[PDB]
RNA sequence: GAAACUGCGAAUGGCUCAUUAAAUCAGUUAUCGUUUAUUUGAUAGUAUACUUGGAUAACCGUGGUAAUUCUAGAG
RNA sequence: AUUCAUAAUAACUUUUCGAAUCGCAUGGCCUUGUGCUGGCGAUGGUUCAUUCAAAUUUCUGCCCUAUCAACUUUCGAUGGUAGGAUAGUGGCCUACCAUGGUUUCAACGGGUAACGGGGAAUAAGGGUUCGAUUCCGGAGAGGGAGCCUGAGAAACGGCUACC
């Protein structure tokens, strides 16, 4: 099958090689997963060692992390919106690590509106704003008033991220594998590395 | 000569810069000693390059052996073949006679390097097809 | 064709050769699974119907489920599948089966009773053959006797007579997960071991804790002398 | 080839075992276990050579089946256990205790020991490091792992482990002016006194060392053993020779003063 | 104490030298670049239970093919 | 020498496993209940270490041939970034990009009535010739290719296909 030998290549002179054995086992290569979003779809690979990889075919949901806040959140994949490798790849929706991704910001706009009391998104709708100013005050207790209070000044987070959540969807990177590992998890786009793929994306 | 030339966002893998905790507003870099007896470079240290291949600061260990050579091409991106000269020795004849070894290394963007320089190159795990080395010292020649 | 005719509900098989291609054509076009009456074939089969359930062709290759053919085909078998039992682990053959489909170039046919129609049999109907073993497992035997949770099981075990000469006897299975005092002695071992364990890993934790300890304050007042 | 090797030619067996030319095709493979295959003595060896107890393998296996043999106080009944240095055999039956240590010739040497003495052995340590809920071991040089060691020992140390229990009794520091024993090279056996140890990063060890007889030789690191705190002081009893190299003119004296 | 289910071995050995010219191999290195049955040491108190199921082989019986270490219904 | 060992926070998972197993003996406690307890072993099972091993790997070293002088890069050739795949590194493969890589210090091509070495004969010295073959390493099982099982095989006294 796919073998992952050097012995077929030309050297490094240029010289073409004679073969010196059959292909082994302990050298295969196999299929890509080609991951693609969709309701959950994960078959499991004996590899070597008797060991067990699991390729996913298709995924809903992954496991996303907002690194300036230490915080993680099983959200929903939207879709592919950039791949540095290749474009076809967002084309079709394939999921591979480093591709760029849009996952559902409500998770995270759950925790940050429990933890620090406050709205995300900048966008007085009309039934928006009705939404922004009831979580603005809501029944609660003194202590936990102060609690939040305290945690004001460590509340605001930076334009660029912020600016996004008025749709609900936020940019992300795969970091995982998912054809080894079986999952699509990632994490939050932000500063530089967020200003860098917003700037590839407007072209 | 930008760092960001790429399709993919050149970073180092796991040093992550809070855009939040207060000023200081430049990313923090990671690097490493890799001993034997060698500096870093202070474009290393104070430098902005992303480079996974570099001995400084990049994920590859230098072990195994030590080689020094005569640089002999730069005509690729971020690695050189230096040429090794030698004398091997005919028993029969009881003489010598003139051989020599093109080793192509990686050579990091800390360092500067011309055709007609000496450079001593460690060892590291295999980073190309024909790349097991990595430039640690560069000789002006 | 020939019909192996059985009957599952007191075990009784006999093989009835009808030579005769007219009675079975009923059988044609079906399938394995699929149920037939048995009116059209013979005369004693008024009322009977049949589960057409496997056969051999003229050449003797069984018929296979899933087959969607009244004819041969050749398959890669491995460990589950009907018709091929495999010699090594992980072996696969490739060998010919007979498809699900009932055709005229069937040498046999095996067909199951599913319901007694108005007349008997000679050796179907009306004759019935014991099971063989009776229940082994604890469960089993409380599950064939109705037995609730409470009574001794040792003593409703059924037990075949043998005979050696005149000293006849009775042999008895042994039964499986009945609970002993060897049993519970050993559940008692093990979660005995497990805390016994536990108090050991906690003491030497204890004693690495003041040895360090002992080493950090010692340490403190001898860099406080210099 | 397609997996583990399984038999050992005769001409491939290791050179101390003391194996004739013509007796087989083969010799014994030494099991898995607490030594290197090259480095170790397999029971059937020492039963049957050494101790010349058993005619041949099928009594080494009736012997061993009936519980007689033990290694670092536990029965064995692997005919071909990986038996090394400073393992401690014990016969009960014949109510006898071995400890196979090297002798100046470069041999596991039968060397009787006492019933006391049976009763812990040395251990070289190879590495320390964390373990799962930040517990810290050390590993001995027969594979052993002793939870919580004493925060003091390191590499190449010597631990002194007690049998019964395997828990470390104390330890030796690796410095100049130790008794030491060397387990490998050209001096295998011979016993000396640290005198310098020579680093080189990167690359090998070397440890100059001096014999009771003012001759100093140099070995790597890898090949040392500590065996003692001082001169003349070891832990452990010393085979018959003291681990002292003669030359050859020296030994023929010696042989045709005791036999002439 | 047959049969059969389960476990392990069958990747060792033995044979031969066709292919193979920086390939094999030799001496030296490296794994801070990995998998590892087995052996030997360690190693887990985790936030219906006086012990759960329902198949299946061996076995009985009906058999098909000229023929195979083919196997099929049914209990 | 490390982003090592290890520890911590937030979550995640078609939720891994923290014993529904076996043989001998069966003793001890009295609040005598078919109570509670418990000795030597078998077989298990997570992780680490160790051992037996594998897989890649640095440096240097091969016979004849120019009536072989240029070779490699179409369809990976040399290198870069990202991914996929693998037990894992690596053009190992894919996408995008650069134009590189080897060579009279003999590349590339051709021949070998070439498996390599430990070794053998001859032997002043220097050399010349032999080594399929008792040991070590590699490769194959009529020829190719593809696989299942398994810790480990591209196994052939295993399977699949074609000749």
């Amino acid at each position: 099958g796919i073998s992952r030998d050097s012995r077929h290549k030309r050297s490094a002179t240029g010289a073409k090689r004679a073969q010196f054995r059959k292909k082994r086992k302990f050298e295969l290569g196999r299929q890509p997963a080609n991951t693609k979003i969709g309701p959950k779809r994960i078959h499991s690979v004996r590899t070597r060692g008797g060991n067990q990889k699991f390729r996913a075919l298709r995924v809903e949901t992954g496991n996303f992390s907002w690194g300036s806040e230490g915080v993680s959140r099983k959200t929903r994949i939207a879709g592919v919106v950039y791949h540095p490798s290749n474009n076809e790849l967002v084309r079709t929706n394939t999921l591979t690590k480093s591709a760029v991704v849009q996952i559902d910001a409500t998770p995270f706009r759950q925790w940050y509106e429990n933890h620090y009391g406050a709205t995300l998104g900048k966008k007085k709708g009309g039934a928006h704003a009705a939404h922004a100013a009831e979580v603005a005050d809501a029944k609660r207790s003194r202590k936990v008033e102060r609690k939040l209070a305290a945690r004001s000044g460590a509340a605001a987070i930076e334009s660029a991220v912020d600016s996004q959540f008025g749709s609900g969807r936020l940019y992300a990177v795969i970091s995982s594998r998912p054809g080894q590992s079986g999952r699509c998890d990632g994490y939050i786009l932000e500063g530089e590395e967020l200003a860098f793929y917003l700037r590839r994306l407007t072209a | 000569l930008t760092v960001q030339s790429e399709r993919a966002f050149q970073k180092q893998p796991h040093i992550f810069t809070n855009p939040k905790a207060k000023a200081n507003k430049k990313t923090k870099r990671w690097y490493k000693d890799v001993g034997l007896g060698f500096k870093t470079p202070k474009a290393a240290i104070e430098g902005s390059y992303i480079d996974k291949k570099c001995p400084f600061a990049g994920t590859v260990s230098i072990r195994g052996k030590i080689l020094t050579g005569t640089v002999v091409s730069t005509k690729m991106h971020r690695t050189i073949i230096i040429r090794r000269d030698y004398l091997h020795y005919v028993p029969k004849y009881n003489r010598y006679e003139k051989r020599h070894k093109n080793v192509a290394a990686h050579v990091s963007p800390a360092f500067r390097v011309e055709e007609g320089d000496v450079v001593t190159v460690g060892q590291c795990r295999p980073i190309s097809k024909t790349v097991r080395f990595n430039v640690l010292k560069v000789s002006a020649g | 064709m020939k019909l192996n005719i059985s009957y599952p509900a007191n075990g009784t098989q006999k093989s009835i050769d009808i030579d005769d291609e007219h009675k079975l054509r009923v059988f044609y076009e079906k399938r394995m699974g699929q149920e037939v009456e048995g009116d059209s074939v013979g005369d004693e089969f008024k009322g009977y119907i049949f589960k057409i359930t496997g056969g051999n062709d003229k050449q003797g290759f069984p018929m296979k489920q899933g087959v969607m053919h009244p004819t041969r085909v050749r398959l890669l078998l491995s460990k589950g599948h009907s018709c091929y039992r495999p010699r090594r682990t992980g072996e696969r053959k490739r060998k010919s089966v007979r498809g699900c489909i009932v055709a005229q170039d069937l040498s046999v046919l095996a067909l199951s009773i599913v319901k007694q129609g108005d007349n008997e049999i000679e050796g179907l109907t009306d004759t019935t053959v014991p099971k063989r073993l009776g229940p082994k497992r604890a469960n089993h035997i409380r599950k064939f006797f109705g037995l609730t949770k409470e009574d001794d099981v040792r003593d409703f075990v059924v037990r075949r007579e043998v005979t050696k000469g005149d000293k006849t006897y009775t042999k008895a299975p042994k039964i499986q997960r009945l609970v002993t005092p060897q049993t519970l002695q050993r559940k008692r071992a093990l979660k005995a071991k497990k805390v016994k364990n536990a108090q050991q890993q906690r003491d030497a934790a204890a004693e690495y804790a003041q040895l360090l300890a002992k080493r950090l304050h010692e340490r403190k007042e001898e860099r406080a002398e210099i | 080839a397609r997996g583990p090797k399984k038999h050992l030619k005769r001409l491939a067996a290791p050179s101390h075992w003391m194996l004739d030319k013509l007796s087989g095709t083969y010799a014994p493979r030494p099991s898995a276990g607490p030594h290197k295959l090259r480095e170790s003595l397999p029971l059937v060896v020492f039963l049957r050579n050494r101790l010349k107890y058993a005619l041949n393998g099928r009594e080494v296996k009736a012997i061993m089946m009936q519980q007689h043999v033990q290694v670092d106080g536990k029965v064995r009944t692997d005919t071909t256990y990986p038996a090394g240095f400073m393992d401690v055999i014990t016969l009960e039956a014949t109510n006898e205790h071995f400890r196979l240590v090297y002798d100046v010739k470069g041999k596991f040497a039968v060397h009787r020991i006492s019933a006391e003495e049976a009763a812990y052995k040395l251990g070289k340590v190879k590495k320390v490091q964390l373990g799962k809920k930040g517990v810290p071991y050390v590993v001995t040089h027969d594979g052993r792992t002793i939870r919580y060691p004493d925060p003091l020992i390191r590499a190449n140390d010597t631990v002194k482990i007690d049998l019964a229990t395997g828990k470390i009794d104390d330890f030796i520091k690796f410095d100049t002016g130790r008794l030491v024993m060397v387990t490998g090279g050209r001096n295998l056996g011979r016993v000396g006194v640290i005198v310098h140890r020579e680093k080189h990063e990167g690359g090998f060890d070397l440890v100059h060392i001096k014999d009771a007889l003012e001759n100093t030789f140099v070995t790597r690191l890898s090949n040392v053993f500590v065996i003692g705190t001082e001169a003349g002081k070891p832990w452990v009893s010393l085979p018959k020779g003291k681990g002292i190299k003669l030359s050859i003119s020296e030994e023929r004296d010696r042989r045709r003063a005791q036999q002439g």
